[PDB]
RNA sequence: GGACGCGACCGAAAUGGUGAAGGACGGGUCCAGUGCGAAACACGCACUGUUGAGUAGAGUGUGAGCUCCGUAACUGGUCGCGUC
């Protein structure tokens, strides 16, 4: 039976200097063969702790590992700005090896309302058979935002995809893009294309939109 | 000093095969245990295979056993991962990691490659169509205006976007690619600018998709 | 009385044969675990473990001891006989 590594939480927000703790619980006994890694977006993992509690060479001492039976914990005594990334646990007591599902630690900050923009499909794309309408939520926090599409006051569903950036390195804000995809035919049948944004930092839900013809 | 460099990644249709390399430097692979670990886009780390020193014993995960084969060429100081009968769920970034010296790092992987991308799909390689996200004509939003470029229907990953050839970097957001139901990727890059100079100043997104020899430059003007 | 000699019985270092004992007679080997050798397995070393292992040996020891049957040095004891 494969050994399971149940990591938790899956996500975490904390301020700089905070004391945080990430846990991985093993399904079987893995002794002390537990390693902790750090991974930043687009980069390879970096070894932090080995053998449950041993601190790799060159790793800051604010990182610490501990084993309690089959439960292992990574502890960051005081968060620093360069510490915000994703952390995985690993067991190498037996093959196959097992990784935790990761724990993304994100920096907290003051609430920031998103700036909303809507972009109609280009004439160049419309002559291609497809129309793409983009709604842009720019520089907001927290990430929790709701975006809905309304063509002629008709709530859309199933024909939109969202994409969000990593937490910005400067202001620690998010930016998001909703992309509505319609046929040239269906795009021609209606006039008012709407996207409504609901965010914590907004006084009330904000609607941004245009008319197809004008 | 120590470094790992994987190569050979690319696009291959399902059932196909691909051979990955893991060029080592700063150390001899003969004295260490080499591992392959992959990471599908958005997901976590998954142990693929490994090979033990002195004995040459190999180990594989169930998801890849029978299809993947890990080896080591001491003559080239390079580890290889032969992937046969590839599937769509094999699509991920592939790392090669060294198992550090026992008395020093236990069984931890102390050094990792930059990773090489392996995409498995039936989709043909295709350059992206770049469309302008023209800046609105009316008012503002947050105090400024916004514009950008839509990079749609390209495959496979990745693609790079710059503005004014790297001259424009402030207020620029390039969103993560999204795999469309068509099997093709798509993403948009935007940027916030002053609404007062939308006409007198020039903005140009520099799109770059090497897998298809497709480099485009579109300027984004008020419509 | 005692001494010397011969012989017998006994004892006896030593030795050949014999047949029971398994870890409280040992060594070897294997197994498990831990650490070490650039070393998760295989290989090697070290440590630990017999509530880990066959007294049909699964040993290029079934080695020591003992059971039982013989041979036997002798500086041994006892007894008889001869002599002084
Ligand atoms: C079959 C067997 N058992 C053995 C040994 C042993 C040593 C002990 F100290 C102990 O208490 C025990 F029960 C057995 C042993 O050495 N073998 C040999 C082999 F065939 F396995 F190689
Ligand atoms: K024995």
């Amino acid at each position: 039976s494969d050994i399971q590594m149940t990591q938790s939480p899956s996500s975490l927000s904390a301020s700089v200097g905070d004391r945080v703790t990430i846990t991985c619980r093993a399904s079987q006994s893995v002794s002390s063969a537990v390693a902790w890694y750090q991974q930043k977006p687009g980069k390879a993992p970096k070894l932090l702790i080995y053998s449950a509690s041993s601190l790799y060479s060159g790793v800051p001492s604010r990182f610490s590992g501990s084993r309690s039976g089959t439960d292992f914990t990574l502890t960051i005594s005081s968060l620093q700005p360069e510490d915000f990334a994703t952390y995985y646990c690993q067991q190498s007591y037996s093959f196959p090896s097992t990784f935790g599902q990761g724990t993304k630690v994100e920096i907290k900050r003051t609430v920031a309302a998103p700036s909303v923009f809507i972009f109609p499909p280009s004439d160049e794309q419309l002559k291609s058979g497809t129309a793409s309408v983009v709604c842009l939520l720019n520089n907001f926090y927290p990430r929790e935002a709701k975006v809905q599409w309304k063509v002629d006051n008709a709530l859309q569903s199933g024909n939109s995809q969202e994409s969000v950036t990593e937490q910005d390195s400067k202001d620690s804000t998010y930016s998001l893009s909703s992309t509505l995809t319609l046929s040239k035919a269906d795009y021609e049948k209606h006039k008012v294309y709407a996207c409504e944004v609901t965010h914590q930092g907004l006084s009330s839900p904000v609607t941004k939109s245009f008319n197809r013809g004008e | 000093e120590v470094q790992l460099v994987e190569s050979g990644g690319g696009l291959v249709q399902p059932g196909g095969s691909l051979r990955l390399s893991c060029a080592a430097s700063g150390f001899y692979i003969s004295y260490s245990s080499i591992h392959w670990v992959r990471q599908a886009p958005g997901k976590g780390l998954e142990w693929v295979a490994s090979i033990s020193p002195y004995s040459g014993s190999t180990y594989y995960a169930d998801s890849v056993k029978g299809r993947f084969t890990i080896s080591a060429d001491t003559s080239k100081n390079t580890a290889y991962l032969q992937m046969n009968s590839l599937r769509a769920e094999d699509t991920a970034v592939y790392y090669c990691a060294r198992q550090g010296y026992r008395r020093r790092s236990g069984r931890g992987f102390d050094y990792w490659g930059q990773g090489t991308l392996v995409t498995v799909s039936s989709a043909s390689t295709k350059g992206p169509s770049v469309f302008p996200l023209a800046p609105s004509s009316k008012s503002t939003s947050g105090g400024t205006a916004a514009l950008g470029c839509l990079v749609k229907d390209y495959f496979p990953e990745p693609v790079t976007v710059s503005w004014n050839s790297g001259a424009l970097t402030s207020g620029v957001h390039t969103f993560p690619a999204v795999l469309q139901s068509s099997g093709l990727y798509s993403l948009s890059s935007v940027v916030t600018v002053p609404s007062s100079s939308l006409g007198t100043q020039t903005y140009i997104c520099n799109v770059n998709h090497k897998p298809s020899n497709t480099k485009v430059d579109k300027k984004v003007e008020p419509k």
